[PDB]
DNA sequence: GGTCGTGACTGGGAAAACCCTGG
DNA sequence: CCAGGGTTTTCCCAGTCACGACC
């Protein structure tokens, strides 16, 4: 397993994963209470969330997404307690034993708690969409956010992971034929974007209420690990989050009224961000260069400058980073590097980050016309004009799929 | 007691069995016969082993409809052929009536007399129809044209957008664009197409209409086989179909008077040729059992429902989405190949140091902020104004190799996407990009000599090439299928396929991309070849108002989807030997997770309140070969050292001949069964040689010739084991016209000895067991239809995949029905006595190990076909319940051996 | 007076159109403001997708020195915002009475040291990654970090507030020049998109410890309220988050390596929504037409679609086309043609300027005819004839030129 | 054995280009 | 110096060759 360390040293010398070697571990990074991904890393999440927006709630008519308040007010995981009081509480020393057991016991039975599953979130506004909706089934709710778990450590611990869900408010008539629907829709995103897909496994399971879901999982090179979960949750928990009358708690599906029921997709996005990374590097002269799909890298053009007219040069170089920042491409301005690296060097460090595309401007553009360009994917040069090349590198992110 | 054995001591059928069936008189072999028989098995060593006795069957079998076994058999069958034979001499007396003038434009059925007049008839309701339709492939599944000639009159079936104008009707198919058509018959040149035009044959109920195909009787009288056909074809050599495919619509309703012309003559002439035939079909045919056997099987029926469309499109998006992996695999090694340029090191490779690589040059406050970016983005554009220069037409991406920018697409074309997309599996480079090893070698291609291997050892062989001066390594030509004198093309080829799954080509370096576009081949091969014939069924969905109100009646009927059916499109006698050979479903392929969308047979499942009954005729052939070789030798059971093995055999125990020459010569199982089907089939050593060739090559041509000469010294002997049966089939080609043993329907004229000679003796020696097989199947057919008629049982023939067969049945009478099925069973080893005058039978040859039952299909009621296309199975994506298996024992304790419902 | 009630009617809208989500019990202004309201509705989410995408557009995209970085929800201890617990452990302990009042109190404090927390600011975990990024930049002060995102705060209840945070490694130097620079970028990207750029004040202000800053606020008609804020920090923070050795934590300008001053411009998002909201609310001539015409780079959905007289199944296969051609060229749509049971063609326009819609867009005969479609404007209400082979086009040129100026 | 697929070899009028030249 | 002639030089549609699924 020192291809998976070495991979690792380069996620934390190239600004991936923030922390040091101490706590790069394997627990530690897959238990949700890693120490925080650096700039890069953040940028992956951020077109991994894009991506799911597209594939969940653009191209989807009936997905209106909605966003629940982050902790889970009380009555009744963890509970929040709040400073003031507590010093009120301690400061005040006329206090005695009776009344310090009341506080807490109160305190115990009135905290909120921080969430973990967003499936109450749309509990809580199934009728309001149901109002937004026209009463248009079936429907869901969608959403990405960061949720709270338990951490199982055998040394407490607050493990901190991304999560995107919806909750497929359906007719139970059709419902398992939307389970086979939106398995085969979210394997097919995760499978997007990958070197091997193989890798990509799927596996059902079983409630205990006879309720039947999939479960999506990567082959590590240490063993499985669940990146999505599906359960059918059919309709005991709607039923349970609004008692009394069924009035409200309804909705129709052509022209039959009928119950709704309850699907849900739970995805671990940093979990995925770095099955991602395992799956862009896979382990004659060795080059260790990462191989993200030119989707999801987080910068994409590399601009860089050489001896010479300085002035000239680097006003080149700001044009042409403002004018591909305008058209939403993202640069890495390598321009201002005064510290001269070898090109060898340069290519390295730019290879390792998962940029797709190396541009050199030399004095040569000031002469005639020609910019360098290597790809990432060849390590071949290129000539090219300034005006063509813009279009050519917005077209290959438009050749993504 | 009810336990005997014969001579040889073997459990033979029990005494209450025997008496019911060969009525009275026990047997034995004569005193000198019965001492060269001790001699000739004491030679072999085989003889003086245990047999664990059987448990017995007590049962009293229904009463036999005439003393003699074989006339019995032959009343039935001409009971159940009466009605088709009356209707067949009807139709030798049919008289046609001239041609009509007219031809009108109605839809459905029209009738013309023998002056021609128009008559509007709705069903016509002759005895005996000659029928053939014309198929409009260009409008979906629908058939547009369909003749019948008739004692009365001429009838003609239009289709209802032929009247109509281009018209929109509804969406995948439905019998309402089918001929609604005392039973019927109708005979003609491909009926299977007809009964797929025909809605009479959809209904779960069944009907009584049947099919006989002048393609059938043809291939019975006068058929060929490929070779013969094939070389009579190149002797020989030394429009309307076309335009009727590519017609449309308005094309065909523009030249119909010539292709109604075409038609009529086609009708006419088959017409004649048949009632010509019909008396050499009657001769050469002379059991019913044909005629009803061949009438049972030529209505084949398979129920499919919604979940089949899914196995159609399914499979097909996943073939998609395997195609795309592998295009991604491919692309991933063509970047490595980038790499290798650095240093000239790609003149060091092994696999990629002869392509062109070779570069090419090229040819030719806010206002202090917003005053910088406003002249920054000014002296950019003006950078940007630098276009009266460089060729307007671009090099297509100088300084990569050139094989690189031949894999590239072009800047220009419309159809551009990153990296090499133009790249496919069957280009030059892509075994190159493979870096593919041939047992510890590399591949090699030339144009001038195929591909090969190089081996490092030029400063054993195959296929030597002395001329090819590779420096210090010799160049050996890869195999073919076609020997040394023919080229290899793709080394992604079907026969190669084999040598794919036993590690003789793999990749190594990069082992994870490397081999993996590999077993995605190897995955997708099945379905890559397939998919154009399981898109091509037409399944035909049925409507509810017709649906029997058995699944009505039940509650799990699906309201809200549809069901329909499959008619197997098989020719029923489409052999030499009449065997029924159809590339598509009878094929022997089973359901496995390494086979794109291989779960063909498993959307065959029954309908609600219905179920299949199926028997596994196991060892069928083996036991035809082994029975004539006894018969042959002393006309018992367990004559020779083969047929005591037939007799006393275990795959558990080893004690077949497939353990005893995968000892002997070491190759696979499949290996052994193919070598010893041929040798049953009547491979001769030449065969025996490429058979030897085309399996495992750690040997030469003469270790593997030495060990095929000593294969042949112990099975056939000085020719031993199984030779009485060769001198047997011998003595059938020594006659004028070559009977069978089992019913003596002989075959077609191109292999009677008068012309022939002693040549083509292979295949004859296949056509008697084949034969013998389609007896089997054809009196296994008639007994359930004689059961069927004699007990109220209800149930319709499924399918009969060559050796196995299924049958449709209700649930309720299931237990009775596989009753039958053990009795037919025990009938036709008996029959096969019958028609090898033995005086007795084996008590574990006549039953079979055991029957399923089932509510889909499957070759064992154990395996849920687990595959690619069906990642979750069909217990649950289907929630299919597994089938049951019962024995004699299991069968009789459930039924009580009653005959009758409790 | 008045004003209060248009305000309620278009909060009543919010839950109608699903803006803002709760009830009429909920609908209090400091309720509002403050962040104790129960969430905002999707169209609300919408809006603050829209105002975070323009934030992120405005700081982190066109800038070759400011990073995004992302601190976490919870500070770990033990440390010196409310306390995280385990509950299971703290309901055991209650389970027993032995222990006496001190030992009570001394077990509560030995959890509490233990304890993290919810956030308050998004500074400590930027301050925390400045050694990591200081070797990623090779020290060429003045450079930055950012994070939008949600904090926590106490509220005489706990409420979630999503805000923005820039963190401005800078030198003391330049200090006060690239304090400015930052002031007046911010003070007009908020008066870029309302329609009253005047009443968002500027006003600098210094704080106990002589730490200069400026403070933003919009005119609501109960007052002036909060929108963003601007401080100084110094040079105490990073000596107490990393004490040891200054060069480490030394950036270089020229050739001189100092200890760098921290700028901290944080500023609030919900609350700033709830300011445009109400500024795009018009009453426009008992009940006048309630336009709410939000700026069109910062409105929730722009195209809507509508069906005509004719054929049922054509007008619906061309809206999709519609629907799916505006889907490839990325502007928000509202597929809204499915009510069988349709309203006035005023109560319609009415209905959709209610969701914010910039443009209403009917099909007809006329389109399945020659190509032109019915599109009504917001303002103006002018209805206007358009091919179907430009309105995406025109869409773009819109929002772009609405960007540009 | 014969037929219709795919992909390699090539090859000749042509579109642009380069060198030279008439006036 | 500006358009035209002789020679280059690929270039691209098209033909021509081979072998692997099918009949």
């Amino acid at each position: 397993g020192e291809g998976s360390e070495a991979l690792l040293e380069i996620c934390q010398r190239r600004h991936f994963l923030s922390g040091s070697k101490q706590q790069l571990s394997r627990d530690s990074l897959l238990s949700g209470c890693h120490p925080g991904f650096g700039p890069l890393g953040v940028e992956l999440r951020k077109n991994l969330a894009a991506e799911w927006w597209t594939s969940v709630v653009v191209f989807r008519e009936q997905v209106f997404p909605v966003d629940a308040l982050h902790h889970k007010p009380g009555p009744l995981a963890f509970r929040l307690v709040s400073a003031e009081t507590l010093r009120e509480i301690l400061q005040d020393k006329e206090l005695s034993k009776e009344q310090l057991v009341a506080f807490l016991e109160n305190v115990l039975k009135t905290s909120g708690k921080l969430r973990e599953n967003l499936l109450h979130g749309a509990l809580e506004h199934y009728v309001n969409c149901l109002d937004l909706v026209n009463k248009r089934l079936p429907y869901g709710l969608a959403q990405i956010g960061v949720c709270f778990h338990p951490v199982f450590d055998t040394k407490k611990s607050i493990g901190e992971k991304t999560e995107a869900s919806l909750v497929w408010f359906t007719p139970p008539r059709t419902s398992n034929q939307w389970l086979d629907f939106w398995l085969r829709h979210r394997l097919q995103w995760w499978r997007k974007f990958a070197m091997s897909p193989s890798n990509f496994s799927s596996s059902d399971c079983q409630d205990e209420e006879g309720r039947k879901g999939n479960k999506l999982y990567y082959n590590f090179p240490w063993g499985k690990e669940l990146i999505e979960t599906l359960w059918n949750l059919g309709d005991h928990e709607l039923l349970h989050m609004y008692p009394g009358n069924v009035s409200k708690l309804h909705g129709r599906d052509g022209r039959k009224n009928v119950v709704p029921c309850v699907l849900s997709v739970n995805g671990d996005l940093d979990r995925g961000m770095l099955a991602y990374l395992y799956d862009s590097f896979q382990l004659n002269l060795h080059r260790k260069v990462l191989k993200l799909h030119p989707c999801l890298a987080p910068i994409k053009v590399a601009l860089d400058v050489g001896r010479g007219p300085t002035l000239e040069l680097r006003q080149v170089c700001q044009g042409l980073f403002n004018e591909l920042l305008e058209n939403g491409i993202s640069v890495w301005p390598g321009y201002l590097e005064t510290m001269q690296s070898s090109l060898e060097q340069l290519y390295s460090k730019y290879d390792e980050m998962s940029i797709l595309f190396t541009v050199l401007v030399t004095e040569t553009t000031l002469e005639n016309g020609l910019i360098h360009l290597r790809s990432r994917d060849t390590t071949m040069k290129e000539m090219m004009h300034i005006s063509k090349l813009k279009d050519f590198l917005i077209k290959y992110i438009s050749s993504a799929k | 007691g009810q336990l005997r054995h014969n001579p040889l001591d073997i459990q033979m059928l029990s005494r209450g069995l025997h008496e019911q069936i060969f009525g009275q008189g026990g047997e034995m072999p004569g005193e000198a016969a019965v001492r060269r028989s001790v001699e000739h098995l004491q030679k072999h060593g085989l003889w003086g082993q245990p047999a664990v006795p059987l448990p017995d069957v007590e049962l009293r079998l229904p009463p036999l409809y005439g003393d003699n076994l074989d006339q019995h058999f032959r009343l039935l069958a001409q009971k159940q052929s009466l009605p088709y034979l009356e209707a067949a001499n009807l139709l030798l007396q049919a008289q046609l009536p001239p041609k009509p003038p007219a031809w009108a434009w109605a839809e459905g059925w029209t009738r013309y007399g023998p002056e021609g007049e128009a008559v509007p008839v709705a069903i016509p309701e002759e005895r005996a129809l000659v029928f053939a339709v014309a198929v409009c492939l260009a409008e979906g599944t629908c058939p547009t044209l369909a003749v019948a000639i008739s004692p009365s009159a001429w009838y003609s079936w239009c289709s209802q957008r032929l009247v109509e104008e281009r018209y929109s009707w509804t969406s995948q198919l439905s019998p309402a664009d089918l001929i609604p058509l005392q039973e019927q018959l109708v005979v003609g040149h491909n009926v299977s197409f007809d009964r797929a035009h025909i809605r009479e044959q959809y209904l779960i109920q069944g009907s009584r209409m049947r099919f006989l195909d002048t393609m059938s009787m043809h291939m019975a009288i006068s058929g060929l086989s490929s070779f013969q056909r094939s070389l009579w074809i190149a002797a020989k050599q030394g429009e309307p179909r076309e335009l009727f495919v590519k017609g449309t619509m308005k094309d065909i309703r523009e030249n119909f008077q010539d292709l109604m012309q075409y038609c009529a003559q086609d009708v006419w002439a088959t017409h004649e040729v048949f009632q010509q035939q019909l008396p050499l079909f009657l001769e050469r045919c002379p059991h019913p059992v044909t005629l009803a056997g061949m009438l049972e099987m030529g209505v084949s029926y398979l129920p499919v429902n919604q979940n089949w469309e899914r196995y159609l499109a399914e499979a097909q998006g996943t073939y998609e989405e395997l195609q795309r992996e592998m295009k991604k695999s491919l692309m991933d090694l063509a970047n490595d190949a980038c790499q290798l340029l650095s240093g000239e090191r790609y003149k060091e490779d092994p696999w990629l140091w002869d392509l062109e690589w070779d570069l090419q040059e090229f040819k030719q406050s806010e206002e202090e902020e917003f005053q910088q970016d406003v002249m920054a983005r000014a002296c950019l554009q003006k950078l940007k104004g630098t276009t009266e220069l460089l060729p307007k037409r671009p090099q297509h991406l100088p300084g990569h190799p050139g094989w690189y920018r031949k894999l590239c697409p072009r800047l220009d074309d419309p159809a551009w996407t990153p990296g090499p997309s133009l790249l496919s599996l069957q280009m030059r480079v892509t075994p190159k990009l493979m870096a593919l090893t041939w047992d510890g070698f590399p591949l090699h291609y030339s144009e001038r000599h195929g591909w090969g291997y190089l081996v490092p050892g030029r400063r054993h062989g195959n296929g030597p090439y002395n001329d090819v001066d590779i420096p210090g390594c010799w160049f050996f030509k890869l195999p073919h299928k076609d020997g040394n004198s023919c080229n290899v093309g793709s080394p992604f080829a079907k026969d190669f396929l084999p040598k794919m799954e036993d590690g003789t080509l793999q990749a190594g370096p990069g082992g994870a991309s490397g081999p993996r576009a590999l077993e995605i081949n190897k995955m997708i091969s099945f379905w890559r070849n397939a998919h154009k014939r399981i898109s091509s069924q037409m399944v035909v969905w049925l409507p509810r108002s017709a649906l029997p109100r058995a699944v009505i009646r039940h509650p799990d009927y699906d309201e809200e989807g549809l069901y329909g059916a499959i008619l197997p499109q098989v020719v029923t006698a489409g052999t030499i030997t009449r065997r029924a050979v159809e590339p598509t479903w009878l094929t022997a392929s089973n359901a496995r997770p390494d086979r794109v969308g291989s779960e063909l047979k498993a959307m065959v499942q029954a309908p609600p309140g219905y179920t299949l009954v199926g028997a596994d005729v196991d060892s069928q052939e083996l036991w035809i070969a082994a029975v004539l070789g006894d018969a042959h030798f002393a006309g018992m059971h367990g004559c020779t050292a083969f047929g005591w093995m037939t007799l006393q055999g275990r795959k558990s125990r080893g004690t077949d001949l497939h353990s005893k020459t995968a000892t002997t010569v070491g190759i696979s199982r499949e290996h052994a069964k193919i070598f010893n089907y041929g040798r049953i089939y009547g491979a001769g050593q030449p065969f025996a040689e490429r058979l030897l060739m085309q399996f495992n090559h750690r040997l030469t041509q003469q270790e593997a010739a030495e060990k095929a000469q000593q294969m042949y010294a112990a099975t056939k002997g000085l020719r031993g084991t199984e030779s009485e049966m060769f001198n047997k089939l011998e003595s059938i080609a020594t006659s004028d016209i070559p009977r069978t043993p089992v019913l003596g329907c002989c075959i077609s004229r191109a292999l009677e000895p008068s012309a022939v000679q002693e040549e083509f003796m292979t295949s004859r020696v296949n056509w008697v067991v084949q034969s013998s097989a389609v007896d089997y199947l054809h009196l296994m057919l008639v007994a359930m239809k004689w059961l069927f008629e004699e007990f109220a049982i209800d149930g319709r023939f499924c399918i009969s995949i060559h050796d196995e067969v299924r049958y449709l049945v209700r649930e309720e009478d299931r237990y009775r029905a596989a009753l039958a099925l053990q009795i037919t069973n025990l009938l036709t080893r008996c029959m096969f006595a019958y028609k090898l005058g033995l005086n007795d039978l084996p008590q574990s040859v006549a039953f079979f190990s055991a029957v399923d039952i089932d509510r889909c299909l499957r070759k064992e009621v154990t395996m849920d076909c687990k595959t690619p296309s069906n990642p979750t199975g069909m217990e649950r994506r289907y929630g299919i319940p597994q089938g049951e298996a019962l024995d004699i024992y299991q069968i009789i304790e459930l039924t009580k051996g009653s005959l009758e419902k409790r």
